[PDB]
């Protein structure tokens, strides 16, 4: 029959380790670099580009940072295609909850949801799992600002400072250096960029291989603003760090 | 009987120059018995209003709805809904229920933040598109909103002006209803600025 | 409602009144009756207008993919087909009683569906309430090969029959023309005879007449 | 790793080798059609080969009335070809009865192609091993050739060929219609046009007709029809007064 | 309506009035309820039209498969696919259906389909609300192996009187002629057999 | 019968590589060069007319497509597997926008909707993945002009001006040569017809060469009047005619 | 060869054979032997019990479908029950809607059927058992053989299961002889007896270890066990 | 490389199903049948190979009726040309309840062939073990029909299958050389009875019973019917003489 064919995604190895599992994470290894830092007043999304032309256009592109609520922002890490159905299910979720409560929904509810979604297609269904790592920013009332990340085994866990892509064991390591847990949200920007331009496999890191975000609470306000920097205003903070 | 007359209450739009104004009452009944006076029918999506009449429950559904639909648009079009389009997703969501419909009389009401021209549109619990570049009315004090609006009324009135003439058809058409009344909210809405202002009226 | 539809020697003409009513009560005092299935394929729709409105917007998104994936102009008959076998499986439910015209790579062609299904073939038809009042003109004045400005006068006086003589017609006239060499011409407002005459007085209400509560400046900014 | 010429999955190259292997089933059965278009009609020629004295030759057919305005011609095995024709007559009495008109030749072939391309991307269904020529006066288009493979490719013709020696038929049509710089058959009865299609016939495979050798279909205004061995012998005592 | 089919000499003969109301209004006068299904198979439509438009609609597209696999279908053929439409939904439909083909072997052939969904082969059958006036005078006559001349009057002379008592029937008289010949299509005015 | 299929023909090797998809797009690469340009007022796709058959009337195969009146595509790859998506992306700019909202989808949105087929053909089980890529041209009030390449991975990118099939790699390098964002629709028609001579072999005239644009509104293939609002389709073919006219001035 | 044809039933080999129907029909000549046997007037089923050990049951070899149809089975026990369960059945059907007994050669006819559908679908596997049918019906007494490939026949005498070729050629010997034994059911068995005594091997029958059923012209099909087989043995 | 002749709808290099051409092997293992029209009718006849003393003479009945005008008669796997028959009997029993008149001989032969080519498109089914001689008469004349394991099917004068099908042809085919003008029906059951009795020295080892059933318009009035009796024995006599 077809029983020929199958190649049973959903199968523990002798070690007790899930092949495409462990396959889809080392597809997302080599994918653009994505980082995300806590601060004590906001939060700060940053992604390296992973394959830029000269006759690209960047000002209508968004390949890795995706706004899912208007206080829980995603970085993507891996098949970009992938990404965007999951995204749009947590778009739907969050609006169902809304409509349940009147309420936004709390960071983790949204985070676990997606995770046991990506579970799923590792225990059951005999289709691929999604070669997609998220990185998750948000902010509810109840434990303020905070940073998940999300893999193909449909496992999450809270950070501080957390890295996602190629060379993760180097920005990590970087990142453990210099964060401190008193961090202003300037102070996160220009850590992300200084981590993110010693671990680029390119020659240097400019602004058209760069998008950025952050989630801060604007004091002049009181409520919860997401910023997604466009072009020149990736260009300028560049300069500003000390990088150009 | 009538899922339309158990609740009661009204909602006005009209067009002016440059601006639009909607209006509603603040009465939730049941029956004879009135039961809520803060009760307000119009909401808002950006920079879009929709003012919705009829019974209760719907109308509390539909903006619930309304809210979850223009949400989801503003993430996949990384803008706010226009007048004219978010009258053709209130059009089509009405006609789904077609053999089990919303039992709600909505009335659009807002400016197109591009052309910057005034828009109103008004529909029947199933869908149909009132265009009018007048007025809009709808409730249980239908009949007299119509006699109001249609003496009162003139072109181009000014956000001043028209916030009087929005407000006295509205008051003089809740006092001649039973269902209609227990207080008043009027916006005036511009490109720039929308005001909110509640009316005093009878009480009874 | 006051819908007709009349063929002329080279191509169709249909005409309708602008009237929108619920029950006694006037809604709408210059309504589009006169929707648009495709290009060159128009239509009239009498009875409940939601209905008439979503079963000419339903079969006028499938005639444009058909169209798409045949490479040719849509047809009459396609559209005639497509809506009444949707009508007639809602078993008239579904409240649409519509006049279809329109020029074609087969010709020009005129005819009237009803709710249940049931489809009509003529040279001179009338729907609605006004549908007596204008099939008595269109008996009184049709003759065999007419001319374009003829068939748009004899359908343009049918319709004033309905305006004048039913109740539940009013208002102006709207016409579209469809030849078959042509493109479809739709004349919004082809005639305006009730215009309502100055009012006796301005009500104009002086600032400060309306007693408010509160004031506020509502958010309209993210 | 090896499978991929099992199933219809790409290869490292690229390519669909199940594609592939049933366009070679096409040639199976060894038989040559070819098809012109004239003034207003429309003529398939293809060869008939009856090998067992025990076959009733009336039964032996390759040539299908798909509907009143459309016929068929299949080069292929005919479990393959009964099967590509009774989908072909369901499809063209659907769109009748659905659209009010009758179902134009490139539509079908559009249709039937799509089919095709379905049986190419899933893994369950087999591709057809057939290649699939369609023909008719059409009402918009008028005198129509519309050829579908195993692919799911499709293409009009001014005229076309299909076989084991398809290229031999091919060229002799091409070098026609270089000569007489149009892309028709200048004739005004259908009967010349059949004679013109079996003496090109003829000339590319060099091989002489009888009246059993041969099938004829043609397709006119408003229908398609298939010649007997009578006919056909009348219009190969014309070809012989020629020659 | 006042429908009715004669088998003849020849072939048959369809004839038919051409009025349909929607209550005392003549929605439209001009009518053609003779339908074809098949080159040579005809029927005659009375009841509802929206059912009967799409009884015939289904008929058509069976006959036209029935064609492209097994060849030109019987007239008994015809007869059993509008049958199995009638009984089948016999709760939701109100038509009452003549169906009448011409066969080179079988000659004319008449069925003619009540409301419940039988079938009844006649040499002539008479149906719609008008035919209940013209019982009497059908019966007296009718005769077998009438001319093309012969069979015209006596539909004509039939229908007249039909379209005389019943309010429901009226507008002209249509006809129409199956033989080997072809198909013919003939048309009666008010003018003329008004005064039969 | 039935579907036994129910898993991935699609699964990741040790590497990380999706196999099918690699295969895909090497599929691509074999098919007939396709470009598209973006200028300041318009939009131009193009692509070669490779006839497989001197006798097969190329007229009768548009490898260049309208979606809806202002969106266009073009392709590089596996013709059949092309018309289909074609087919599904303009119902689901009906069922998915246009019976919804009253109005077409923009560009970007119904990309993205060809984008999650394209996508689920890699995880669904029982299919391979589409062996094309797509070039997808169109213009809405609030985005303006824009361009998007699809690929069978279902991953898309806008781009100012690209290239796809045969010679990609040479084609992209002189369009990087000879774009500036002040180009206007002729200009970028002009630069299309310099860049497509070099990867057509044979014949490079408007019966070999497949041309459209996205520009301004087209009244007159409207096929109506009365209506101010409605002005036209900014799709628009270019003729056998006018593409051999521009060819003059080459 | 064999290995890459064996696989499941839906597949083919080379030279054309079922090799998982081949291997069902093993499992028959693995399993104990059953003699069926028949005259003109009454149809006997004589089967061979088999025990796990001496503390265990001796299995049950014959089930009853009808007042006038039974059968024995030789391999798979469940496969049996299925298949036994199936023609109890459809010997209910016709009884109930068509007041009307099964014809022992329709019977034959459903089990062909049934059997046949496990060897054409992939998922399937075909039944392990063989089945000697016995019944009296409006055209006298009856004995069909079912095989698990789905070919049924219609005998005079056969047995089925291990050793079985001694019986089978003890009944093809004494064809002229039991076919005339009318009106006497106690004959009959005793021939029965003598035939399944000929594939004897391993013991003898004993009390416990014998079953006979018997269906004729007067006699409803009943199965003797035990005590009721003492005076056969 | 190799095992293209592991599943069913899979094509080979050369363009072949082997799994079909496989179920062939299993028809040219079976029993010999032959099928013969005449000049009204036609005629079936099949080999019946009494395996021992045991099997009950004229009882295990091979030739099956579908309707009551069309006879069917297989070689090879008989279970599989038993649930061709029921499919048959209910595709004749659809046409008769839609079409009221029972179906054409070509007609129903296209029934029987898309069910047959429908168990070559799938590898989840088995292809057909069976090759199935059938025919009867209808509105217009007789006919006769071949069914092969692939769905291909053609009208024949006489159609051989089987064990004996070599010799079967070569007398099948000196009877069409030798009548043109059309053989009888009672010539045809003399005739078939002849050509399966020589068709049997191909399995000359075992002894056999003959089976002939007809369905001619004069002389069972188009209706199926089995040869009983005397006209049976009468066409054993005939075989039995020309034998030696
Ligand atoms: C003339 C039809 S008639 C019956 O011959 O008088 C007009 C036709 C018309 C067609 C298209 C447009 C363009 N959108 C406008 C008008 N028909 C009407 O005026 C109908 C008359 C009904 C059948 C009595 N009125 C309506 O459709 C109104 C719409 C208003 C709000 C613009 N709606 C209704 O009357 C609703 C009927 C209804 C009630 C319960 C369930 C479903 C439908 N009632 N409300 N509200």
């Amino acid at each position: 029959g077809s029983r020929r064919y199958d190649s049973r995604t959903t199968i523990f190895s002798p070690e007790g380790r899930l092949y495409q599992v462990e396959y889809a994470l080392e597809s997302i290894s080599h994918a653009g670099t994505a980082i995300g830092i806590m601060a004590s007043d906001g939060i700060v999304l940053a992604a390296e580009r992973k394959v830029t032309s000269t006759l690209l256009e960047q000002d209508t592109s968004t390949e890795k940072l995706y706004k899912l609520n208007d206080k829980i922002a995603v970085a993507v890490a891996g098949l970009t295609a992938d990404a965007e159905i999951l995204i749009n299910t947590a778009r739907i979720h969050a609006q169902n909850y809304l409509k349940t409560y009147n309420e936004d929904i709390p960071v983790e509810i949204l985070v676990r949801r997606l995770s046991d979604i990506k579970q799923g297609y590792t225990q059951h269904g005999g289709l691929r799992p999604f070669g997609v790592s998220f990185i998750y920013a948000g902010y509810d009332d109840r434990y303020g600002y905070q940073l998940y990340t999300s893999n193909p085994s449909g496992n999450y866990t809270g950070w501080k400072a957390i890295s996602v892509g190629a060379n993760t064991s180097a920005a990590q390591t970087l990142l453990q250096m210099d964060y401190k847990d008193d961090m202003k949200v300037d102070d996160a920007i220009e850590l992300a960029l200084k981590t993110l331009s010693k671990t680029t496999d390119s020659s240097a890191l400019t602004y058209d291989r760069l998008e950025f975000a952050t989630i801060r609470k604007g004091a002049n306000d009181g409520e919860v603003y997401q910023k997604i920097f466009k072009p020149q205003e990736i260009k300028d903070i560049l300069v500003k760090t000390g990088i150009t | 009987s009538d899922p339309s007359s158990i609740n009661g209450g009204i909602v006005v739009a009209m067009t002016g120059k440059d601006c639009v104004a909607i209006a509603c009452d603040l009465r939730l009944g049941s029956q004879s018995l009135g039961v809520s006076n803060k009760f307000e029918k119009i909401f808002h999506y950006g920079h879009v209003f929709l003012g919705i009449t009829g019974l209760a429950t719907d109308v509390t559904t539909l903006n619930e709805m309304f809210r979850y639909k223009t949400n989801l648009y503003k993430l996949k079009e990384e803008r706010a809904i226009e007048p004219e389009t978010f009258t053709q997703l209130v059009s089509s969501s009405l006609y789904e229920r077609r053999f089990g419909p919303y039992f709600v009389g909505p009335v659009v009401a807002g400016i197109n933040s591009k052309s910057g021209k005034p828009f109103i549109a008004g529909f029947d619990l199933i869908g149909c598109i009132d265009e009018a570049k007048d007025f809009i009315v709808s409730g249980t004090a239908s009949d007299q909103l119509f006699g109001m609006c249609e003496s009162l009324y003139e072109p181009n009135l000014e956000p001043e002006d028209l916030f009087e003439t929005i407000s006295q058809a509205l008051l003089n058409a809740a006092d001649r209803d039973a269902l209609s009344g227990w207080g008043a909210v009027v916006y005036i809405i511009k490109k720039d600025e929308v005001v909110k202002r509640y009316l005093k009226m009878r009480q009874d | 409602t006051t819908i007709v539809g009349v063929k002329f020697n080279n191509g169709v003409v249909i005409a309708a009144d602008t009237r929108s009513t619920q029950g006694p009560i006037v809604a709408d005092k210059n309504c589009a009756k006169l929707h648009r299935i495709s290009p060159k394929i128009w239509c009239a729709g009498a009875g409940t207008a939601a209905d008439t409105e979503a079963v000419t917007q339903l079969i006028g998104s499938n005639i444009e993919l058909h169209s798409l994936y045949t490479s040719r102009e849509p047809r009459v008959v396609s559209a005639l087909q497509m809506l009444k076998q949707h009508l007639f499986k809602y078993q008239g439910h579904i409240g649409a009683y519509l006049i279809v015209a329109g020029v074609d790579p087969t010709g020009s062609h005129l005819f009237s569906i009803h709710a249940h299904g049931s489809t009509d073939v003529g040279y001179y038809l009338s729907l609605g309430s006004g549908s007596l009042a204008a099939m008595a003109v269109l008996e009184s004045h049709w003759k065999q090969d007419l001319t374009k400005e003829e068939a748009i006068k004899l359908a343009s006086d049918a319709i004033q029959a309905g305006i004048w003589n039913d109740l539940g017609s009013g208002s102006n006239v709207d016409v579209c023309v469809m030849e078959i060499g042509k493109d479809a011409e739709y004349l919004r407002n082809y005639l305006t005879p009730n215009v309502r005459e100055e009012k006796q007085k301005s009500y104009k209400f002086p600032r400060g007449t309306t007693a408010v509560l509160k004031e506020s400046i509502v958010n309209i900014c993210d | 790793a090896g499978y991929d010429r099992h199933i219809t999955i790409f290869s490292p190259e690229g390519r669909l080798y199940q594609v592939e292997y049933a366009f070679k089933a096409t040639n199976q059965t060894n038989i040559n059609s070819l098809a012109v278009r004239g003034k207003d009609c429309t003529v398939v020629i293809s060869q008939k080969k009856v090998p067992d004295k025990l076959l009733d030759p009336t039964t032996v057919s390759y040539i299908f009335c798909i509907s009143r305005t459309i016929g068929m011609v299949v080069n292929g095995p005919i479990p393959d070809a009964r099967n590509a024709a009774l989908r072909a007559k369901a499809e063209a009495a659907e769109f009748r009865y659905k659209y009010g008109y009758d179902m134009p030749c490139d539509v079908l072939a559009k249709r039937m192609a799509n089919l095709s391309q379905i049986y190419t991307q899933r893994a369950y269904m087999r591709p057809l091993g057939v290649i699939l020529t369609f023909v008719s006066v059409d009402e918009e288009l008028g005198p129509s050739i519309y050829k579908t493979d195993p692919a799911g490719y499709y293409v009009g013709y001014k005229a076309t060929a299909t076989g084991p020696k398809q290229q031999e038929i091919t060229t002799n049509l091409e070098n026609h219609f270089k000569k007489s710089k149009i892309d028709h058959i200048n004739e005004e009865s259908w009967e010349k046009v059949v004679e013109f299609a079996i003496t090109h016939m003829i000339d590319a495979l060099g091989t002489e007709f009888s009246k059993n050798d041969l099938e004829v279909g043609v397709a006119t205004k408003d229908k398609f029809f298939t010649l007997s061995a009578e006919n056909i012998e009348e219009r190969l005592v014309a070809i012989a007064e020629q020659d | 309506t006042s429908i009715m089919a004669v088998t003849f000499k020849d072939g048959v003969i369809l004839g038919a009035d051409s009025r349909t109301t929607t209550g005392a209004y003549i929605a439209n006068r001009v009518t053609d309820k003779l339908t074809r299904v098949h080159d040579k198979i005809w029927c005659c439509r009375s009841g509802s039209a929206a059912d009967t438009q799409a009884i015939a609609d289904i008929v058509q597209y069976h006959l036209e498969l029935y064609t492209s696999q097994y060849g030109t279908p019987s007239t008994e053929t015809a007869a059993s696919v509008f049958k199995e439409l009638c009984y089948e939904n016999k709760d939701n439909l109100t038509a009452g259906i003549i169906v009448a083909g011409y066969d080179d072997k079988n000659k004319g052939e008449v069925y003619t389909i009540p409301l419940g969904g039988s079938v009844h082969k006649l040499p002539y059958a008479i149906a719609g609300s008008g035919s209940t006036f013209i019982y009497g005078y059908c019966d007296k006559n009718f005769r077998e192996n009438m001319s093309k001349e012969e069979t015209v009057d006596f539909i004509k002379h039939s229908l007249s009187q039909a379209i005389k008592w019943d309010g429901s029937s009226g507008g002209v008289i249509r006809m129409v002629v199956l033989t080997a010949a072809g198909v013919e299509r003939l048309i009666f005015y008010p003018d003329e057999y008004e005064q039969l | 019968m039935t579907d036994r299929y129910s898993f991935s023909l699609t699964t990741f090797s040790p590497s990380g590589k999706l196999g099918q998809i690699d295969y895909a797009l090497t599929a691509v690469k074999q098919g007939v060069t396709s470009l598209g340009i973006k200028a300041t007022n318009g939009v131009v796709i193009a692509t070669e007319k490779k006839s497989s058959s001197p006798l097969a009337m190329s007229e009768t195969l548009s490898k260049v497509s309208l979606l809806t009146p202002d969106i266009g595509a073009v392709y590089s790859g596996m013709g059949p597997d092309y018309r289909v998506l074609v087919d599904k992306s303009r119902k689901v700019a009906h069922t998915s926008y246009k019976r919804i909202y009253g109005e077409y989808p923009p560009t970007k949105l119904l990309v993205s909707e060809v984008a999650k087929i394209m996508q689920e053909a890699t995880q669904s089980g029982g299919v391979r993945p589409f062996g094309v890529s797509l070039l997808i041209a169109g213009h809405d009030e609030f985005n303006g002009f824009s361009l998007y390449q699809v690929d069978p991975s279902g991953s898309y990118f806008p781009w100012k001006a690209t290239a796809i099939g045969k010679g990609s790699v040479a084609a992209k390098t002189f369009l990087e040569k000879r774009w500036n964002d002040e180009l206007e629709l002729e200009d970028a028609i002009h630069i299309a017809l310099l860049t497509l001579k070099e990867s057509v072999e044979g014949e490079f005239n408007g019966d070999t060469i497949e041309l459209a644009i996205i520009g301004d509104e087209n009244p007159d293939l409207l096929g109506y009047t009365g209506i101010p609002t409605d002005k036209g389709p900014r799709f628009r073919k270019l003729t056998s005619q006018e593409i051999n006219d521009r060819l003059e001035a080459l | 060869f064999r290995n890459n044809y064996d696989g499941d039933t839906v597949t083919f080999s080379p030279t054309g054979r079922l090799f998982q129907v081949e291997y069902a029909l093993e499992a028959i000549k693995q399993g104990s032997v059953t003699v069926g046997l028949r005259s003109n007037t009454h149809a006997v089923l004589v089967a061979l019990k088999r025990n796990a050990d001496e503390l265990s049951s001796y299995q049950k070899k014959i089930i009853k479908c009808d007042e006038h149809m039974g059968l024995s089975l030789a391999g798979l026990a469940p496969d049996a029950r299925v298949l036994s369960n199936y023609l109890r059945q459809q010997c209910n059907y016709s009884s109930l809607v068509f007041n009307r007994k099964l014809a022992v050669e329709r019977a034959g006819h459903l089990l062909c059927d049934k059997a046949q559908k496990n060897t054409q679908s992939y998922g399937g596997r075909p039944y392990g058992v063989g089945l000697l049918i016995i019944g009296y019906d409006k055209s006298g007494a009856h004995l069909l053989e079912f095989q698990p490939s789905g070919n049924v026949t219609e005998l005079y005498g056969t047995a089925i299961g291990a050793r079985s070729q001694g019986a089978k050629t003890y009944l093809e010997r004494t064809l002229d002889t039991f076919i005339k034994i009318d009106g006497n059911p106690d004959e009959l068995i005793k021939a029965g007896v003598e035939a399944i005594s000929q594939s004897l091997r391993d013991e003898s029958l004993t009390v416990d270890n014998l079953s006979i059923a018997i269906v004729g012209k007067d006699t409803p099909f009943t199965i003797y066990d035990g005590e009721a087989v003492a005076k056969y043995i | 490389g190799t095992g293209y002749d592991l599943s069913n709808s899979v094509f080979s290099p050369d363009g072949r199903n082997f799994q079909v051409e496989y179920a062939v092997k299993a028809v040219e293992n079976g029993t010999t049948s032959i099928g013969i029209k005449c000049n009204d009718g036609v005629v079936f006849a099949v080999e019946k190979l009494i395996t021992s003393k045991l099997l009950v003479p004229q009882k295990n009945v091979k030739i099956q009726v579908v309707d009551r005008h069309i006879g069917c008669v297989y070689s090879g796997l008989i279970p599989d040309g038993r649930h061709l028959v029921n499919r048959g009997r209910e595709e004749a029993a659809s046409f008769k309840k839609l079409y009221k008149t029972p179906i054409p001989i070509p007609a129903f032969a296209d029934r029987l062939g898309q069910y047959v080519q429908a168990h070559t498109l799938y590898n989840s089914v088995r292809p057909f073990g069976v090759s199935t001689i059938f025919g009867g008469v209808d509105k217009n004349g007789a006919h006769l029909y071949m069914l092969e394991p692939s769905g291909s099917y053609w009208g024949y004068k006489g159609a051989a299958t089987g064990k004996g099908r070599q010799s079967a042809k070569a007398e099948l085919e000196k009877l069409v050389d030798h009548h043109p003008e059309g053989l009888s029906a009672r010539e045809a059951v003399k005739q078939a009875a002849k050509i399966i009795y020589l068709a049997h020295e191909d399995n000359k080892e075992k002894d056999f019973e003959l089976e002939i059933s007809w369905c001619s318009l004069s002389e069972t009035n188009g209706l199926h019917k089995f040869v009983k009796g005397d006209l049976l024995q009468e066409a054993i006599d005939f075989a039995q003489k020309e034998i030696n």
